[PDB]
């Protein structure tokens, strides 16, 4: 009531004094420090009357930048720092195809070689970290290693692998079952069936892993505070005192991950 | 420094230091148990409390209560 | 929204103000 | 008016200022340490100028109470014997700082801080006129030199040499401390001006002289205890050897000149 | 000269920045508690001197009483 | 200098005291909105006096990180994800250049390797995607390939092309008109007139595209999105 | 130096404290 109003007025006076002190301290600094501002980074951005068509189930990290004419299929994911600039031409990410951290997918100017085609990444493909894609046509069920660079004109066929740290030269086709790699990107060896199983399992594991990141990067301020309080409260445990009190403190469901992301599916 | 003041200070320092030295040696000469510390007032408290509780039941001379009737 | 709602927190603020004022008076009056 | 207080407080301020400076600012640390050492050296040179050379009384005397009954107190004074030792011990420190100029990026602030604490503790040794506190600052030099030998040694042998030096110094120190205690109990004070005017009995003179010799002969190696000096000298930084050879070997001679012989 | 107020203030600032250093924090982490520590150090040093004077007076009185008690042995 | 740094640190002390007072005032009123974990990223970050000098008609992406003494010419562009960090020395970016997406142009972090050479970028210079320029100096009208890793002490002459994926070793000069590629970088072929014309036109194409991206980035922040994020149930 | 002075010194034979401190468990 009256006490609450008085305390509110005192708080207003204290806030005013604090802001005045902040301004004075900024003046003494010589106005050399550039003040932090509200975030102006747009996750999804239009360029030329063109909008991305990100699907409902896609996980697009807040630090990612899906720009221009980008079409992303169900179940796929775009991870932190990844850039998909489709301003000049089209980029079509398939279903289940995840583009990993700091990866760049950019399409050519439709005339880099005269008969350029858009970047068509297929289904269930996985692209490694820091990879660079500049106009490829990666077919479905493929693997691009981390750090690999695919120049314009290349076509990674189905069930083919590009080794990490490779440079696929322009107009180079990787046949099915090969593991082409190296800076010249020459033939290395044939793929075993275990490698194919590994590719499929990695794609499915990343599909299952994108869900917890999506559920964590979209929480509101109120939910974040509650989860932080619960995490602090259950960080350390004391079974002796709980047994002495006859209680059993159990971790809340908000701090439990699905068993499909644990190393071996640990229920207990 | 003024030569007279320095010498005067030195002599005064020696003299006062010798007096303080004698005082501190006599201080160390003091025994741990003072001469008749049981004679002190702080160490004589039963002599002042027992007369006040002399008539309390449980401490009386047996013949005391036999004469308090009259 | 010019009202502080938490009654317990308001009493803590009042107690802190009283403690500061009393400490200042104690250091001044004696 | 230049007195013994400022000459001792200058290294104190120099070491305090470097104590709260970020280690990334390597240039500032070196500049401030060198400036403090040079200011202390100039202060000593000025102290030389105003030194009277016709009086045997101690000059620039300063006092600060230590025991509540003024039995023992911080008495600071210089004479014609310990003036040049103070000048030398303030002159050697800037040279020690300049020696490790190039490599100072690796040692850090703890190097110059250690040398400044060394200077502060060695200026007070040559200026103390109280027997007990002369021992307190006499054997306080171990910690800075222990750190200097161990932390910034050359090879893995640095652990052994530090142990040997520290152990010999302790063996001398406590056997001298017993004599200091016996003198304090009998005389009543530990002031040099009073201990030089007290007639000691003939029997007690030999025992006290031997006990004083035990601590001093280690720091001025005569014959049987000269086995720590070579190892400590070789297993020491270049500036560290200058301190051990320039000043720390002058404690025994000064101790004999100031206390034992009178 | 060196008064108790200035040595107390320096000790308070030093102990505040020493506490900040011990916790791997910047020296001047919270500027207000540095001022608080300076004030508390000055107050503590002044109170220490004021207590030391009274303590010496009381010790002198007790020692006078002890010497008087000892001196009576000779009668 | 040293006098300025003391005033800067005192400014931090006073600003911290003011912010603490503001937080205390918020807490008396019951508000706790200061606890929100907002991103502290600044597209232009200064290190004491060293602050980036960016021309008015230069596109800098909001996610690009420019730190220290960095100079951007008129018509240049720093695209998404770039990190232009010059602190021990300066990073000079000319006019008409285009640091493309996820590219790194930084200077050495210590003097142990020797002297920190400033990074200089000419005019109409095309830096490829994910290209790391570490203390080099490229002349104008040159092309740096995708994934290139130019090291320090490297001079790329006028009309010089560094092939994609190449790694130019330390203290290497690429002669004018020659293409250097592979690991390590070695001479491969001489540039043709058509490639020179394409290099000239790519700079203008990206300069025109950066204007459109800047126009789309200068639009007022959407309020519908802000309201939607505020109410999440 | 390396002989009698060292053996009778602090570590030639005075290191028996290792053979003396370890016996304190009794
Ligand atoms: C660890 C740091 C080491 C620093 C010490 C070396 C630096 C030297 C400065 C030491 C210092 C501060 C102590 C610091 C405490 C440490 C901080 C504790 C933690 C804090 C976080 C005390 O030093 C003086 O104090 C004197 C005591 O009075 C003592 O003199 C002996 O006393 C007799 C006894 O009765 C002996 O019989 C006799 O032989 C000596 O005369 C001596 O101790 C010494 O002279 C400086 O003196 C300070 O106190 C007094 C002066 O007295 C001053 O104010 C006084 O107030 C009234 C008196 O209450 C007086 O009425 C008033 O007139 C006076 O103005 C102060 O303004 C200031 O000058
Ligand atoms: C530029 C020149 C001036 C420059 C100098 C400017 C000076 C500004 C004036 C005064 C500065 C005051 C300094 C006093 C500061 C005291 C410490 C602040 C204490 C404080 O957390 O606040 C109240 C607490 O309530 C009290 O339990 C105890 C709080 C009682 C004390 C609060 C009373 C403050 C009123 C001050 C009078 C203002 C009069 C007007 C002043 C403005 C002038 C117009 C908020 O509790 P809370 O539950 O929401 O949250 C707290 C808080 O988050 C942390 O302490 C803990 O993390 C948390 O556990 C919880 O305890
Ligand atoms: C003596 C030689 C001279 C030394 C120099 C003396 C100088 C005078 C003293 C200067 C002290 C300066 C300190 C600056 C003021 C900071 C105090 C803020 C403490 C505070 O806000 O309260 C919470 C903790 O309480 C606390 O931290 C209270 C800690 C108290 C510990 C000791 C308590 C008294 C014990 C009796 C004396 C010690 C034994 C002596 C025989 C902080 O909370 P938070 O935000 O940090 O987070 C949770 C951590 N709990
Ligand atoms: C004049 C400014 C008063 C500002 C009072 C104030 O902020 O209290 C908080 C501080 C730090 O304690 P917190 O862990 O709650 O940090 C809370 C942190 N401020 C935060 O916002 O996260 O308390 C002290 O140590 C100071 C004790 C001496 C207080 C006089
Ligand atoms: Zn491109």
């Amino acid at each position: 009531g009256t006490l609450g109003r008085a305390i509110y007025t005192v708080g207003n006076w204290i806030r005013g004094t604090g802001q005045a002190l902040d301004r004075v301290g900024s003046l003494l600094q010589g106005s050399h420090r550039i003040e932090e501002h509200l975030s102006r980074h747009r996750t999804l951005m239009n360029v030329f009357d063109k909008s991305p068509l990100v699907d409902k189930d896609v996980f697009v990290a807040p630090s990612a930048s899906v720009i221009g004419d980008v079409q992303i299929g169900k179940g796929s994911s775009i991870w932190y720092g990844c850039v998909l600039r489709g301003d000049v031409n089209n980029i079509s990410v398939g279903s289940g195809t995840n583009i990993q951290d700091n990866t760049l997918v950019h399409v050519a100017k439709t005339n880099i070689s005269g008969k350029v085609l858009p970047t068509l990444i297929g289904d269930n493909v996985t692209v490694g970290h820091s990879a660079v894609i500049h106009g490829c046509t990666v077919e479905d069920d493929a693997f691009v290693g981390m750090g690999a660079t695919l120049l314009d004109g290349v076509v990674v066929e189905k069930h083919a692998m590009v080794a990490a740290g490779s440079l696929v030269k322009q107009n180079t086709r990787i046949p099915s079952g090969e593991v082409w790699g190296g800076n010249p990107a020459k033939f290395m060896r044939k793929l075993t069936d275990e490698e194919i199983v590994y590719i499929s399992q990695s794609a499915k594991n990343y599909i299952n892993l994108a869900q917890i990141h999506a559920s964590e990067n979209s929480k509101s301020f109120e939910q974040i505070e509650v989860e932080r309080a619960l995490r602090k409260k259950y960080a350390r445990k004391d079974e002796d005192y709980d047994s002495m009190l006859g209680i059993t403190r159990e971790t809340p469901p908000e701090l439990i991950l699905p068993d499909n992301v644990l190393p071996g599916g640990k229920p207990v | 420094e003024n030569p007279e003041e320095r010498d005067r200070k030195a002599r005064e320092h020696i003299y006062e230091m010798h007096e303080r030295c004698k005082k501190i040696k006599e201080m160390w000469a003091l025994p741990i148990r003072p001469y008749g510390f049981w004679t002190f007032e702080r160490h004589n408290a039963q002599l002042r409390w027992d007369p006040q509780i002399s008539q309390v039941a449980g401490r009386r001379d047996p013949y005391d209560d036999l004469l308090e009737d009259n | 929204p010019k009202v502080s709602e938490d009654k317990n927190r308001n009493y803590a603020v009042v107690a802190g103000v009283v403690a500061i004022v009393g400490s200042i008076g104690w250091y001044l009056k004696a | 008016y230049f007195n013994l207080s400022g000459l001792i407080l200058c290294p104190v301020l120099g070491s305090i200022i470097l104590l709260f400076i970020p280690n990334s600012r390597i240039r500032l640390i070196r500049l401030i340490g060198l400036c403090a050492s040079l200011i202390t050296f100039l202060y000593s040179l000025v102290l030389w100028i105003q030194f009277d050379s016709s009086t045997a009384k101690f000059q620039f005397v300063e006092s600060l109470r230590w025991l509540p009954y003024e039995n023992i107190n911080f008495y600071l004074g210089i004479d014609g014997i310990s003036l040049f030792f103070v000048i030398l011990t303030t002159f050697l420190i800037p040279i020690c700082i300049l020696v490790g100029w190039s490599g100072m990026r690796s040692y850090g602030k703890e190097y110059i801080i250690a040398f400044l604490i060394c200077e502060f503790l060695m200026i007070a040794v040559f200026c103390m006129l109280d027997l007990l506190l002369f021992y307190v600052f006499f054997e306080s030099v171990l910690i800075p030199m222990f750190i200097i030998i161990g932390v910034w040694g050359s090879r893995q042998r640095k652990i052994k040499a530090a142990y040997q030096f520290f152990l010999y110094t302790l063996l001398g120190s406590l056997f001298m401390l017993l004599a200091i205690l016996l003198i304090l109990f009998q005389t009543g004070t530990t002031d040099l001006q009073i201990l030089l005017t007290t007639e000691f009995s003939e029997r007690r003179q030999i025992f006290l002289w031997i006990a004083f010799f035990a601590s001093f002969a280690v720091k001025v190696p005569m014959v049987p205890v000269h086995i720590w000096l070579p190892e400590a000298h070789v297993e020491a930084p270049t500036a560290g050897s200058v301190i051990l050879a320039g000043i720390l070997l002058k404690f025994g001679t000064y101790g004999f000149l100031r206390f034992s012989i009178p | 000269p060196i008064s108790a107020t200035m040595v107390g203030a320096l000790l308070g600032l030093g102990t505040q920045m020493y506490s900040n250093a011990l916790r791997k924090l910047p020296y001047m982490r919270h500027p207000w508690e540095h001022v608080v520590g300076m004030g508390l150090g000055a107050v503590f040093a002044n109170q220490l001197v004021k207590w030391d004077v009274k303590l010496k007076e009381d010790l002198d009185v007790m020692l006078a009483k002890a010497r008087a008690a000892n001196e009576r042995r000779y009668f | 200098g040293t006098l300025g740094r003391a005033f800067y640190s005192v400014g931090f002390w006073i600003r911290e005291t003011g912010q603490a007072l503001d937080r205390l005032g918020c807490r008396l009123q019951g508000k706790n909105y200061f606890r929100e974990q907002l991103s502290r990223h600044r597209t232009l970050m200064n290190v004491f006096d060293k602050a980036p000098i960016v021309d008015k008609e230069a596109f800098v992406a909001p996610s690009a990180s420019v730190i220290g003494d960095v100079h951007i010419g008129r018509g240049s562009s720093i695209w998404y994800g770039c990190v232009l960090r010059g602190d021990v020395n300066t990073v000079s970016v000319g006019s008409g250049t285009n640091i493309q997406d996820n590219s790194l142009v930084h200077v050495a972090k210590s003097n142990l390797s020797g002297k920190v050479h400033p990074t200089i970028i000419g005019d109409n210079v095309t830096i490829g995607h994910s290209a790391v320029l570490h203390g080099c100096t490229v002349e104008d009208e040159t092309f740096i390939g995708m994934g290139a890793t130019l090291l320090d002490g490297v001079v790329v002459e006028k009309h010089g092309m560094v092939a994609a994926g190449a790694l130019v070793r330390q203290n290497t000069r690429i002669p004018s008109g020659e293409v250097w590629g592979g690991n390590p970088a070695r001479f491969l072929r001489k540039l043709t007139d058509e490639e020179i014309a394409f290099i000239s036109q790519s700079a203008t194409n990206y300069s025109n595209l950066a204007q459109a991206h800047a126009a789309e980035n200068a639009k007022p922040l959407n309020v519908i999105e802000f309201e939607k994020v505020l109410r999440k149930k | 130096d390396k002989g009698a002075i060292e053996i009778l010194g602090p570590y030639g034979i005075s290191y028996t404290f290792r053979r003396l401190a370890e016996r304190i468990s009794q």
